[PDB]
């Protein structure tokens, strides 16, 4: 059985990872535009390549990690430095606006490499974890949603969170607020990692555990082909509507903050419908649910595009769109658990495929910031900080809804089968 | 801590039906067996009968076999014996002994677990007589039919039915050679039991002897003397 | 199954080797069991060779050819009960007879005595007439009752003592019962004892007159 | 279902055997199967467990010496035992934890190592 302490010591842990994560993976790109003042070409470039090298590095820390054979453990030293070290890279990330000159890029750089490598070292054990720690049958299906759940809550926290500290410490210095946020982000992480470390505990452990098997495994397995690229669609189209929102409710539309509206408080029906699932899946069947979950976005986006001549930006449409736009989300996100089983049923050949989503997840990631880069770089001169130049327009409203492509590709991908 | 305890003995004439229970307390009663074994009042260990909590196991030894009936309850720890029909040898004190759940399964030539724990047991008689008043008899120490140095003293109690009879010579002091033999069961179903003394032929003549006895069932003294005639 | 030594004897720091026949054309383990009188059987070694918990060493198990067998290394004042073997045969379970050890003591005759019915029981109208052995420690001590030089048989009861605590010794009393009309029907009683320390067989009689 | 458990014999000290606890009625991927140990005047105990995924954790007692093994392919699970010692002499049930309602014992096998018994009348 599983008690209540490690449930909520392994969501309190979720929690501070995702707490640490989200204002790095919002505010970066819009950081440094209109703050430190860099390029765009450079930023695209730069996050290609060190997101690209942190999907493909993965392995190695799990071969590190089966390695390492200790007094503590083999987990828990490895949390420990991470959590110290990654904090620190962290801390030293939003102040990048204390330099000038040649040396300005070689600092963005190095520190975003790093940040990169101490979170994957911080990341793999903790997920490792599960497996060993406490997991005989049928036990995991009740552990594996509360994690999940403060995964989900602190990106809105974040989100919603965010804009007025800064506000309040800023004026004449927009980078001075977000390193104190930085330090109230370190706090957070610190304690969970404590609380984690002092109530998780190790029991069932174990011992002793190609490129053309791998593309062997890719083309026997037809419906795995199509498992893989139905994610990444899905995957890019969310992360260029999660990226580039602050650019749109900033230039587009208004800029009444209606960002926090948009996103923080839709936050709470993904959180009602994570957790009222298991009723609505067991009311309807998994084909209609797929279909939603593709929908669901594409009418957020069609509402928001459509009402966005013609109006003047309705309270209503954008907390509607966004309540859409969650409840696919958090759907799309649990029905994708289900599919992989099945697919791979037809090394190990189940943690090799384990690691496959995330491979997939992180390539689209980097894509959709290289796509962005370029796009936005094309048109016109977004570092301003100034009105926004006539037919810049038109670029900004192409690239907020190209998602709905995605989706649609996702969609007939998946309706072939 | 593990304990069997016993209980419902007590005296009962021949057909007339009778039950015993055994209870535990210590132990899951779902993982073993409870055996029911019986002593004869002079002979050695017999085996009755037994059961596993699951009531599709139980067997009875073949003397026993369709007149004993063994049940138990699976909430309450307690096994019953129900035995009826009964007959003038099935006399004894009977045991309850704890075993394997499965001991006929492990069976084999090198294994065999055995009975670990026993309970106290209890005494079961069958007859057909009511309380008597034991009968007291002296014993002529004979003039000069007896050896020289060491003289005889006795006496018997002839007839009572209830098990325990007390004997006691000078008021229960003196104790040098005195012998009770054990009780003998006559033909008419009463018990005979004999007391005898011994003493150097000096003490004949001026030593006073009585043989004193005490009878629980029913309050009854005697304190027979002994002369010499 | 059958125990081949009835009885023993024996003294402190000795061996003793106690064998089990289990003669019953099948082959089972035996678990072996001591008891003492007016108590309840303790298990010493329920499979041949391995002790039970919380038994002296001193106790060993052994399984010859067709044969069972219990020894005990040296013998301590606590060892003197009686031994049972055990063998689940089929879905019965069958004991062994027992073999009571005694003690070893130099051997001795016994006293015999003879009491007359009193002056009295007669008006009760039974006879009753005892015979007494006492005081010897071998157990196979035979009386016989002669009366007007007859042998009466199935009329007689014998009671023995246990094994005395002091001496280890012994005391047996043989009676004899008659009607009142059948006891003035003779003359002269006597009961005679035979026993493995006597050269001769004793005798002691007595008149039917005072 | 049911739980039907192999093996068991006369091994003197030292040895080394294999029992195999065959199972039957339930999708062998399932709960964790584990093995207890039994003795005259004693209860039961733990010894082993494997769980579905392959991850096993084993009793103090018998650490470094009893190993446990989980086979899909023949849906049973093996536990090897090594360095027998008369203390280990006792009925070894195969329990299948998980599926609370049942437990689902197996009536065991006899195992018993004793000094040299003379062996089997071959
Ligand atoms: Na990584």
């Amino acid at each position: 059985s599983i008690s209540m302490t490690t449930k909520l010591s392994y969501g309190f842990g979720a929690f501070g990872k995702d707490f640490a994560i989200g204002i790095v993976y919002m505010y970066l790109m819009y950081y440094y535009t209109d703050v430190v003042g860099l390029s765009v070409g450079l930023v695209g470039t730069l996050f290609l390549v060190a997101r690209i090298w942190d999907a493909i590095n993965d392995p190695i820390m799990g071969w590190i990690v089966n390695a390492t054979r200790s007094r503590w453990g083999k987990f828990k030293p490895w949390i420990l430095i991470g959590t110290l070290t990654n904090s620190l890279v962290l801390f030293l990330l939003f102040s990048a606006h204390l330099f000038e000159g040649t040396a300005q890029v070689v600092f963005v750089c190095v520190t975003y490499i790093l940040w990169g490598m101490t979170y994957t070292i911080m990341d793999i054990p903790f997920w490792s974890l599960v497996p060993t720690i406490t997991l005989d049958k049928r036990e995991r299906e009740q552990l594996v949603p509360f994690p999940r759940f403060f995964a989900s809550l602190a990106g809105f926290v974040t989100a919603g969170i965010t804009l007025p500290f800064v506000s309040y410490v800023g004026g004449a210095d927009r980078g001075f607020g977000f390193q104190m946020f930085t330090l109230v982000l370190i706090a957070f992480f610190i304690a969970s990692t404590i609380v984690t470390l002092r109530n998780v505990h190790e029991v069932y452990s174990s011992d002793n555990g190609t490129l053309k098997t791998i593309v062997g495994l890719i083309y026997k397995n037809d419906q795995l082909s199509c498992l893989l690229g139905m994610a990444l669609a899905y995957n890019i189209a969310s992360n260029i509507i999660n990226g580039f929102a602050i650019y749109y409710f900033t230039y587009v539309i208004g800029d009444a903050d209606l960002f926090p509206y948009y996103l923080s408080y839709a936050g709470a029906a993904n959180l009602l419908t994570l957790i009222v699932f298991p009723r609505l899946v067991k009311m309807l069947s998994r084909r209609i649910l797929w279909a939603g979950a593709s929908v669901m976005p594409v009418l957020s986006c069609a509402g928001l595009f459509a009402m966005a001549l013609a109006d003047i930006h309705n309270a209503a449409l954008i907390v509607a769109a966004g309540i859409f736009l969650n409840i696919g989300t958090a759907l799309f996100w649990v029905l994708q658990v289900i599919m992989v089983a099945d697919t791979v049923d037809y090394i190990r050949c189940e943690s090799i495929a384990y690691s496959v989503q995330t491979m997939v997840v992180k390539g689209g990631s980097a894509f959709a910031a290289f796509f962005i880069a370029l796009v936005l770089g094309l048109i016109g001169y977004t570092p301003n900080v100034a009105q926004s130049a006539q037919t810049l327009q038109g670029m900004q409203f192409i690239m907020i809804v190209l998602p709905v492509l995605f989706f649609m590709m996702t969609l007939v991908l998946y309706f072939r089968y | 801590e593990v304990q069997l305890v016993e209980s419902g003995g007590g005296l009962v004439q021949p057909g007339g039906s009778l039950r015993l229970s055994c209870a535990a307390s210590g132990f899951n009663f779902s993982y073993y067996s409870i055996h029911w074994v019986r002593q004869a009042p002079g002979k050695g260990l017999e085996w009755v009968a037994y059961i596993s909590s699951s009531s599709s196991y139980t067997s009875y030894a073949d003397s026993v076999k369709g007149r004993f009936t063994i049940s138990a309850d699976t909430s309450k720890n307690t096994a019953y014996l129900q035995m009826n029909s009964l007959r003038a040898e099935d006399t004894a004190v009977y045991y309850c002994a704890r075993g394997y759940q499965y001991w006929q399964y492990h069976a084999s030539w090198y294994w065999n677990g055995g009975l670990d724990y026993w309970g106290q047991g209890t005494l079961v008689t069958v007859s057909s007589a009511s309380t008597k008043g034991p009968s007291v008899f002296p014993l002529a120490p004979s003039s000069k039919s007896t050896s020289g140095g060491t003289a005889a003293l006795g006496c018997l109690v002839k007839d009572y039915f209830p098990e325990p009879v007390t004997v006691s010579w000078n008021s229960g002091a003196l104790t040098s050679g005195v012998h009770t033999f054990p009780a003998v069961l006559q033909s008419s179903g009463l018990y005979s039991l004999s007391s005898v003394v011994t003493v150097p032929s000096s003490s004949l003549g001026t030593q006073t002897y009585i043989c004193n006895v005490n009878h629980k069932p029913s309050n009854t003294k005697v304190d027979k003397k002994v002369e010499p005639k | 199954m059958t125990q081949s030594p009835s009885s023993l004897s024996a003294s402190v720091g000795d061996r003793v080797t106690i064998t089990c026949r289990a003669s019953q054309s099948v082959s089972s383990a035996v678990a072996w069991y001591q008891q003492k009188p007016g108590k309840a059987p303790k298990l010493l070694i329920y499979s041949a060779s391995s002790l039970y918990s919380g038994v002296p060493s001193r106790f060993s198990g052994s399984r010859s050819g067709t044969d069972f067998t219990l020894t005990i290394s040296s013998l301590q004042p606590e060892d003197f009960a009686t031994y049972y073997c055990q063998q689940s045969s089929s879905s019965l379970i069958t004991f062994g007879q027992g073999t009571k050890v005694e003690i070893k003591r130099t051997v001795a005759a016994p006293s015999v005595f003879i009491f007359p019915p009193s002056d009295s029981q007669l008006k009760s109208g039974t006879a009753s007439v005892v015979c007494l052995l006492n005081n010897f420690y071998p157990r196979e001590a035979k009386v016989q009752w002669k009366v007007d030089n007859a042998l009466q048989s199935g009329n007689s009861q014998e009671s023995v003592t246990e094994q005395d605590s002091k001496d280890s010794t012994y005391s047996l009393s043989s009676t004899l019962t008659l009607s009142k009309a059948d006891y003035e029907k003779h003359k002269v009683y006597a009961c005679e004892v035979t026993h493995q320390g006597l050269s001769s067989p004793v005798t002691k009689s007595f008149n039917r007159g005072e | 279902r049911q739980l039907v458990e192999s093996g068991g014999g006369l091994v003197q000290p030292g040895g080394s055997l294999r029992l195999s606890c065959a199972v039957s009625g339930i999708i062998f991927r399932d709960n964790a199967m584990g093995w207890y140990r039994q003795a005259p005047g004693k209860e039961r105990e733990w010894v082993a467990t494997i769980t579905d995924l392959g991850y096993t954790a084993y009793a103090d007692s018998v650490k470094g010496r009893f190993t446990i093994s989980r086979d899909n392919a023949k849906d049973t699970v093996y536990l090897q035992m090594n360095s027998l010692e008369p203390e280990d002499t006792a009925v070894y049930y195969c329990h299948l934890p998980g599926t609370a309602a049942g437990d689902y014992w197996g009536k065991g096998t006899p195992v018993t190592v004793s000094s040299l018994e003379v062996l089997f009348q071959g």
